[PDB]
């Protein structure tokens, strides 16, 4: 989950575009 | 936000940069 990956933990912006719906 | 925590308004901040298109 988005939150998981880059709220609890650090994603990089490029893995924010999985969730472009 | 380079190796930042991403959550709330500065999540949806981002989530919108990101899919944000012409």
């Amino acid at each position: 989950g988005i939150v998981e990956q880059c709220c609890h933990r650090i994603c990089s912006l490029y893995q924010l575009e999985n969730y472009c719906n | 936000f380079v190796n930042q925590h991403l959550c709330g308004s500065e999540l949806v901040e981002a989530l919108y940069l990101v899919c944000g298109e012409r």
